[PDB]
């Protein structure tokens, strides 16, 4: 119930702030005034998207170091780190990491 | 002992602008609380004051009066105050009062 | 009670941002040989408070945006997270006492990308929208270095709990066996809150997303950001610069935190007046060539070197 | 002078105190005197649900000692 | 206590914040945008009472005329004008802007900016000095220290 | 002469590429930056407290013009248009006739302080020392119109500063 | 490709295909005054103080190429202390022209803290200005037969406590971007000028000694008293941006060498030319002898006639080389007068040296160029 209470005041507050940022000075009456697709940002995105699917594998690394099995837990660490920094070597090589036409 | 001096000047100057009231006046008028040697005073009240340790463009400034030509200037102090006998020592065109 | 304890701590922390804008004034002025607001109040000290009723008094545009609905969310987005991600911090008591606290940070800091994304469409702007996209890529960018040194640094600690980086750091600092981390945890933490040498958006002569914003919306947005300079900095030194808890005396603690959080967002506004400002493909650069090949390189030194010297942390 | 930059740190350096000063006094008030008590894992819950069957009152903060036992 | 005693107070609450948070928006067309440095410059700080030394157009509440106005200029400085957020003050600043200066017989010169926008203060010099344009933004606070617009809506 | 202002050759022994490489990776002449701008932090800085203290001028300064008197009360200027000749932006204009007792008096004397560029040749030209430019130089306006002067307005400004105008010009007529 | 018409005193009109810019389009003319035709109804002391305002950096320098070109027309030459004058001050002023656009070029850039530090310097600069002349930026101090006034008395001791301190200044600004990584990477490699292209360009100045080009006006067509000190001129290997702030930081320290020698090597005399048909007569010779008072009376009416001629007369000034094509028919009023500002041609070089750079460069070459729109659109 904290965790509740602790996000509905934060958010509640700032919807407040705003609705009376937007009103406070209309109280006041001022007289009307009147009156290209980019190819490498989208490589950008996918680029971190794949590296970021590759960060939730490893997040359970500190607990993964509590087993009794540490020869093949060591193993597969250094694997998917090696296998994430190929991807970036690929990319590197390849051009992908340039930002000139 | 250097601190020690530095805390101790940091007191003279509420002394020497007559205690705590007179200090707060020119912190909140003025922005500052230097004491100087007073030079002179003209008929409308601004009283001129002078330090030469200070380097050169703070070592001459006027502490403008409360009142002149019946106009209230405790806040609404004002450049043009400064009549033109004074006009020339403060700017520095002169040494002579 | 727990909602008094709430209060005590958002409006704390409106404040600290609010007396932070003036720190910053002044700290710049001395460094470029002037003094800063000395004028509004006794050596400033008034000059927040008249910069907050004059926005909050000033007609706003609100222009004929796409949706006129992802303006107004944009800001309660960006306000709203920058608040939570304060709840679970320990100084040196947590408001939450989270079990995966540091997780929790990530997770809430990573949506902060939207209130950049939604301002920029709202805009209506074919060119603001160029600008939102250039500031979105660098977020997202340098959120892949917080994420994996975090996960480094956490391998000598053994949890994602705030407070057992307290423990860990009962000997020693954490800068001591970590420094090269730390120095790409602190340059990182500058690219993500779009800080100098890393301002694009803020960057003139190059382009930032919220230009449309003026009066208390804009005020909105410039709250957020810096109550996440101020949390990335408290972040960092019980990250790096454990501070000993004793349970008799919290206060000691909490004092001695403070100047800690003090000095590193000073230091935010040091490195501000001393560079000159990175190019858009150089900052990239920085991060997909140079720091990412070596926080990969030592998040596999770190896996191993608790294995190899017997000095793995304790699960719980 | 750059100490008349310090009263500005003066008042956003409280600011950032309160917060970690009332957490810490408001905890000790709402328990008793004594810290909040900390439950990560099932165990430490378990223990501090029986803690309120205990005390009669039903408060987890209300220790029961030796004179409790016959 | 009586209306007329909340609204005068009121009136300096608000007179006190928008003249103690004065941000500009500098048109810096000519020479005059060298004096308007020297006053952001460590010898006078601008920005000690209040006015940064840079804002964007519709983060601030001043605009300052500094230099000449162009008959190919002239719109521009209109659309940003109109793009202000109100309150919004003009500061003309130098010969150019008041009257035209030193071109005021040419074919391509605006004869001063004040037949394009309303202006509020008039610095005049060629260029005026640091001290003198600051002397002009001090003289804009005091005037908006004198508005009245609470004790106006009051009796309307 | 001439001298090269970047061409230097590294040197490439192990000692001095490890120091490349130390400042690469440990931000070494980065540091440099940071400690020049913490000295700054703790030098005296150059504000003056305006308009309590004032920037220092001269008695050359070029101000607000003026008409002066004789040390009898007459009037200097006897309109011979010097002035309104060699104005370089025609910011003045004289209109001048016989006075009641018969001398040689301008009836109109304008200065256009919006034309006007301060350049101080209206006071080189004159004979007689009658229009000088003063040291004031804060008489900024709240409209347009306040600032186009008429004889009146110059005359009372001479009368205003005659104190410090004939003390400047005491002080410099040895250089004219 | 996208295009972009940025706006305002310079609009900039790019097309660009992501992130380069594959043409730049600079439209001028948002400052341009007819300062050419305004001078046709001037007399030759008229039109002085129009220079000032050309390149309202380099004031005094403006000052000296129109002087310069009068003396040439009227066969006359100015009083050996007034050209000692002319290089003091023409030194001052391209230590104020330097400043501004090493500091504002590092401003644009985000390096905002040594514009604060410098603009000091420029203050006490103005107070040498305001000295000689009474008006910190646009004295209007030099004019046809030498300067208006004698220095004051005391003015030289001042300018030397100055200058034995400017060294280093230069250096504490030197410690900020030299060796900076990040303000090498923004400069480096960045509007590279072949020496070829430069000259067919029209470039001058810093534009061309920046790729190798061994050229200085000071140095191969002196003028007043230059060729009577020493300096080096700096020459550049690369001809980017990098290689032209190292030529200008460089620069500023040959002004200090050379003011040091105008200090100490000031001969004693007039300051204008002893001859009272072309510069004014004293005030107090001017109220006692006839001719004098003939002679002031029609210098400052009429002015003095200049035998019909035409001159192009060219300096070495902060920003290039800056000359005037001036024309006499016989009287006492220019007939035409063209103004050749360095920046005009600089600029029209803009498109190409922009070509295969990101956007955010485009804002560097500017800055590399040293552009003030006063004397681009005159
Ligand atoms: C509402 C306005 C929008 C809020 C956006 C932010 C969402 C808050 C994040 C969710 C809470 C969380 O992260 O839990 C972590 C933490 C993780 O903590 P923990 O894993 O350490 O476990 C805590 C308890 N122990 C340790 C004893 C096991 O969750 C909790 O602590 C308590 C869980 C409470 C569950 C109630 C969730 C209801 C609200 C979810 C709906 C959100 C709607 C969002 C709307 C769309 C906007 C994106
Ligand atoms: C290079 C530019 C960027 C660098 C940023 C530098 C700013 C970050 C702070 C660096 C200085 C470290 C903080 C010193 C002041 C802290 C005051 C304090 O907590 O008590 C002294 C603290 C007291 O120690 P403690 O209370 O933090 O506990 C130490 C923890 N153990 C015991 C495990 C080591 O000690 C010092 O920091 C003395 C220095
Ligand atoms: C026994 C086993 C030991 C194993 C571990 C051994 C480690 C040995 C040391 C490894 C190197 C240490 C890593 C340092 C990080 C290097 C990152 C890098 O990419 O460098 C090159 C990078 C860029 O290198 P570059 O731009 O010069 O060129 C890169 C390569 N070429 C030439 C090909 C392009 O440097 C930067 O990161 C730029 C810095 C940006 C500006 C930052 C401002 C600094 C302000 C001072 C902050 C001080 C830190 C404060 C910390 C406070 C923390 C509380
Ligand atoms: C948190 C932010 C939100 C705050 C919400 C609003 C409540 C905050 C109140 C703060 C009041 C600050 C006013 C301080 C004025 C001051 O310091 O002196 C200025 C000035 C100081 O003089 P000065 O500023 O005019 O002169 C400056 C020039 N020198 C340096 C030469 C002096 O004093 C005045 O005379 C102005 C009078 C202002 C009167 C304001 C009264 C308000 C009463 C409350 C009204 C109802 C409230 C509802
Ligand atoms: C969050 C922190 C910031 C908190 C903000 C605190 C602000 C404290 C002051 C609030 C009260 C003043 C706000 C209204 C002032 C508006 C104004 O200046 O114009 C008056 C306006 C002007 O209205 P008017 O009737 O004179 O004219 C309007 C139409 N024109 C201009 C075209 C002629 O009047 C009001 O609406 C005031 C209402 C009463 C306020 C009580
Ligand atoms: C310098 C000081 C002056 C500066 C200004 C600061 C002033 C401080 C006061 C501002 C905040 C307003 C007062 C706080 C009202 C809080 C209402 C409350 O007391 O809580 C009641 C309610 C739920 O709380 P509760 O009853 O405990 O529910 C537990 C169920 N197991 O609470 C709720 O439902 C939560 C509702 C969201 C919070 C309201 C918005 C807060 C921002 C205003
Ligand atoms: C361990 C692997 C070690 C090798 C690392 C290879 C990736 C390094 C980046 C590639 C740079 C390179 O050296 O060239 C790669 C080469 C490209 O071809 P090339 O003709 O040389 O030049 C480009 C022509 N277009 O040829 C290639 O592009 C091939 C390499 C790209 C594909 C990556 C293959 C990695 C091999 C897997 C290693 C992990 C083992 C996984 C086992 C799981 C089995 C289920
Ligand atoms: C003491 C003994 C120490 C070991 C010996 C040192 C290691 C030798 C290899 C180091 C040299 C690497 C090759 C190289 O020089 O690459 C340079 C090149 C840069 O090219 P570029 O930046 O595009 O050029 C710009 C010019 N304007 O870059 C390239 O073209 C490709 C570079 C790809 C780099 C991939 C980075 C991902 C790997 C991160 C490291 C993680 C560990 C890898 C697994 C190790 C397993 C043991
Ligand atoms: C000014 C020059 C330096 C520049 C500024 C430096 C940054 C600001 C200082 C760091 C921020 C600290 C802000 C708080 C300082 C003021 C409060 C304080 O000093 O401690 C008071 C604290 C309260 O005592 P309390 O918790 O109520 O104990 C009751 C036990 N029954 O008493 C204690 O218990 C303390 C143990
Ligand atoms: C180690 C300290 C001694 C040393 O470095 O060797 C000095 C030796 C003499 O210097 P010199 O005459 O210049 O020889 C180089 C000519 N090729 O110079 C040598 O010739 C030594 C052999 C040269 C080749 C060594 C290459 C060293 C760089 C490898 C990468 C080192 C990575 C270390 C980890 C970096 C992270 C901290
Ligand atoms: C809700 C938004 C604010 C409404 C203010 C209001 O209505 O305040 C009214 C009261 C006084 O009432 P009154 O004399 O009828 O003024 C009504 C307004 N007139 C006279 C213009 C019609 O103003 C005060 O005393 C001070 C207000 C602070
Ligand atoms: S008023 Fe004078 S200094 Fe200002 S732009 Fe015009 S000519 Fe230049
Ligand atoms: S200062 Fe120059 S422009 Fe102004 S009135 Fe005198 S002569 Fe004319
Ligand atoms: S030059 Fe002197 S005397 Fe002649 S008209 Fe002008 S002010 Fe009068």
């Amino acid at each position: 119930m904290n965790l509740m209470l602790a996000l509905l005041t934060n958010f509640t507050l700032a919807t407040l702030l705003v609705i009376i940022a937007f009103w406070l000075p209309q109280l006041n009456v001022y007289s009307e005034k009147t009156s290209p697709f980019s190819m490498k940002f989208f490589l950008v995105a996918i680029t971190f998207l794949l590296f970021d699917l590759e960060i939730a594998l490893l997040l359970p690394l500190p607990w993964a170091s509590q087993t009794a099995n540490l020869n093949t837990m060591l193993t597969m660490a250094l694997f998917l780190i090696i296998l994430l920094a190929v991807s970036l070597a690929y990319e590197w090589t390849q051009k992908g990491l340039e930002w000139t036409e | 002992m250097e601190l020690l001096q530095v805390l101790k000047r940091g007191l003279q100057q509420v002394s020497g602008h007559g205690g705590l009231r007179g200090y707060l006046r020119v912190l909140f008028r003025a922005n500052d609380v230097r004491v100087g040697t007073l030079v002179g005073e003209d008929k409308y009240g601004n009283k001129y004051y002078e330090d030469n340790k200070q380097f050169f463009g703070r070592h001459r400034w006027v502490i403008y009066t409360t009142e002149m030509n019946g106009k209230n200037t405790f806040w609404d102090v004002d450049g043009s105050m400064v009549p033109p006998e004074w006009h020339r020592w403060l700017h520095c065109m002169t040494d002579d009062p | 009670m727990f909602m008094i304890n709430i209060l005590m701590l958002i409006i704390p922390i409106l404040l600290a941002v609010a007396f932070l804008t003036l720190v910053e004034r002044k700290v710049l002025g001395y460094m470029q040989l002037r003094k800063g607001p000395n004028v509004v109040g006794p050596y400033g000290l008034l000059q927040p408070i008249a910069d907050a009723i004059k926005l909050f008094i000033k007609e706003p545009l609100r222009p004929a945006t796409s949706s006129a609905s992802m303006f107004i969310l944009a800001p309660i987005m960006a306000l709203g997270l920058a608040l939570t991600m304060w709840i679970p911090l320990p100084m040196p008591y947590p408001l939450i006492n989270m079990n995966l606290g540091v997780l929790f940070m990530l997770a809430m800091s990573s949506l902060a990308v939207y209130s950049i994304l939604w301002s920029g469409w709202a805009s209506n702007s074919k060119y603001a929208l160029i600008g939102a996209l250039r500031a979105v890529a660098q977020t997202i960018s340098y959120e892949v270095t917080l994420a994996i040194i975090l996960l480094s640094v956490l391998l000598m600690s053994g949890s994602f709990t705030l407070s057992t980086l307290i423990t860990t750091q009962e000997q020693m600092w954490l800068i001591l066996p970590a420094w090269p981390l730390a120095m790409m945890w602190f340059i990182s933490t500058l690219a993500e809150t779009n800080r100098a040498p890393f301002d694009l958006t803020e960057g003139e002569s190059e382009l930032g997303f919220n230009v449309e914003y003026a009066a208390g919306p804009f005020a909105l947005f410039f709250m957020a950001e810096y109550a996440n300079i101020i949390m990335m900095n408290i972040f960092t030194a019980i990250l790096f610069l454990g501070t000993s808890h004793n349970p008799h005396m919290p206060e000691l603690y909490t004092i001695n935190f403070t100047i800690k959080s003090l000095l590193l967002t000073m230091s935010f506004l040091w490195i501000r007046a001393s560079y000159p400002r990175f190019r858009y493909d150089q900052l990239m650069h920085l991060l997909w060539k140079n720091f990412l090949p070596l926080t990969l390189a030592l998040c596999m030194w770190h896996v191993s070197l608790p294995i190899l010297t017997s000095g793995i942390p304790p699960q719980t | 002078m750059w100490f008349e930059v310090l009263p500005g740190i003066a008042v956003m350096g409280v600011c950032l105190f309160i917060p970690g000063m009332a957490t810490a006094r408001i905890h000790r008030f709402s328990n008793g005197g004594k810290e909040k008590r900390v439950a990560h894992y099932p165990y430490q819950w378990y223990l501090m649900e029986r803690d309120r069957r205990v005390s009669g009152v039903n408060r987890s903060y209300v220790s029961k000692g030796l004179e409790n036992i016959d | 206590s009586r209306g007329e005693y909340v609204v005068a107070k009121l009136d300096d609450l608000i007179n006190w914040a928008r003249r103690s948070s004065l941000w500009p928006m500098t048109f810096g067309l000519a020479c005059c945008a060298v004096e308007m440095m020297h006053m952001a410059a460590p010898r006078y700080d601008m920005d000690r009472f209040g006015v940064v030394f840079r804002a964007s157009p519709r983060q601030s509440d001043v605009m300052i005329v500094a230099g000449t106005l162009t008959n190919k200029m002239a719109p521009a400085l209109r659309k940003v004008y109109d793009q202000m957020p109100e309150p919004r003050y003009v500061v003309s600043m130098g010969s150019c802007a008041n009257g035209g200066g030193y071109y005021h017989y040419s074919y391509s010169v605006v004869r001063g900016c004040d037949r394009i926008v309303p202006v509020d203060i008039y610095v005049p010099g060629c260029p005026p000095t640091a001290e003198a344009l600051l002397y002009g933004i001090l003289q804009l606070q005091k005037k908006i220290k004198r508005e009245k617009r609470l004790r106006i809506w009051y009796r309307r | 002469t001439y001298k090269y202002v970047n061409l230097r050759e590294p040197s490439m022994d192990m000692k001095s590429v490890t120091d490349r490489a130390a400042q690469t990776l440990l931000w070494t002449e980065l540091i440099r930056g940071l400690g020049m701008t913490l000295s700054y932090l703790f030098r005296e800085p150059a504000t003056i407290n305006y308009p309590f203290e004032k920037g220092p001028l001269s008695p050359r300064f070029r101000g607000e013009h003026a008409l002066r008197r004789y040390p009898s009360g007459e009037e200097r200027c006897i309109a011979c248009k010097l002035c309104e000749a060699v104005c370089p932006a025609q910011a003045i204009t004289i209109e001048a006739e016989p006075r009641a007792d018969g001398s040689r008096r301008t009836t109109r004397y304008d200065i256009d302080m919006t034309k006007c560029i301060y350049c101080g040749f209206c006071q080189e030209a004159c004979p007689v020392d009658a229009i000088v430019e003063g040291p004031n130089f804060e008489f900024s306006t709240e409209t347009h119109e306040e600032l186009l002067y008429n004889k009146e307005k110059l005359l009372n400004n001479g009368d205003k500063w005659e104190a410090e105008i004939a003390a400047n010009i005491q002080a410099d007529y040895l250089y004219r | 490709n996208l295009t972009l018409n940025f706006g305002p005193v310079l609009r900039l009109v790019m097309e660009l295909s992501g992130e380069m810019v594959r043409k730049c389009d600079p439209h001028i003319g948002l400052l341009h005054r007819g300062t050419e035709k305004l001078i046709e109804y001037k007399t030759y002391l008229q039109a002085l103080p129009y220079f000032d305002r050309l390149d309202y950096v380099s004031m005094m320098c403006n000052e000296q190429a129109y002087s310069l070109a009068v003396e040439k027309l009227l066969n006359i030459r100015p009083p050996p202390r007034a050209q000692w004058i002319r290089v003091l001050f023409g030194e001052i002023t391209r230590l104020l022209n330097h400043i501004m656009a090493v500091t504002t070029h590092a401003l644009d850039i985000g390096a905002m803290t040594p514009f604060f530090w410098m603009f000091e310097e420029r203050e006490k600069m103005f107070e040498f200005y305001e000295r000689v002349s009474g008006a910190r930026m646009h004295a209007a101090y030099v004019r046809p037969g030498g300067v208006h006034q004698d220095l004051p008395l005391g003015l030289m001791d001042d300018i030397y406590e100055f200058s034995k301190n400017f060294s280093l200044r230069i250096d504490e600004l030197e410690e900020m971007l030299t060796n900076n990584r990040i303000w090498r990477n923004r400069t480096v490699d960045i509007g590279i000028v072949t020496a070829e292209d430069a000259l067919n360009y029209g470039f001058s100045g810093v534009m061309l000694r920046g790729s190798g080009i061994q050229w200085d006006l000071r140095k191969t067509q002196p003028y007043d008293v230059y060729d009577q000190v020493e300096f080096d001129v700096p020459i550049g290997s690369r001809g980017d941006c990098y290689d032209r702030y190292l030529c200008r930081v460089e620069e500023m320290r040959q002004s200090i060498r050379i003011i040091s020698q105008c200090l100490n090597k000031m001969p004693p005399g007039e300051i204008k030319v002893d001859d009272a048909k072309v510069s004014p007569p004293k005030r107090a010779e001017m109220k006692t002898s006839m001719e004098s008072l003939i002679h002031h009376f029609k210098l400052y009416t009429e002015g003095y006639q200049v035998p019909p001629g035409a001159t192009y007369t060219a300096i070495e000034a902060p920003k290039g080389e800056f000359g005037v094509y001036l024309v006499s028919d016989g009287s006492s009023r220019p007939y035409r007068c063209k103004i050749k500002a360095p920046g005009f041609a600089h600029l029209a070089g803009l498109d190409k040296m922009s070509k295969g750079h990101m956007l955010a460069d485009v804002v560097a070459i500017i800055g590399t160029q040293d552009i003030v729109f006063g004397e681009v659109d005159r």
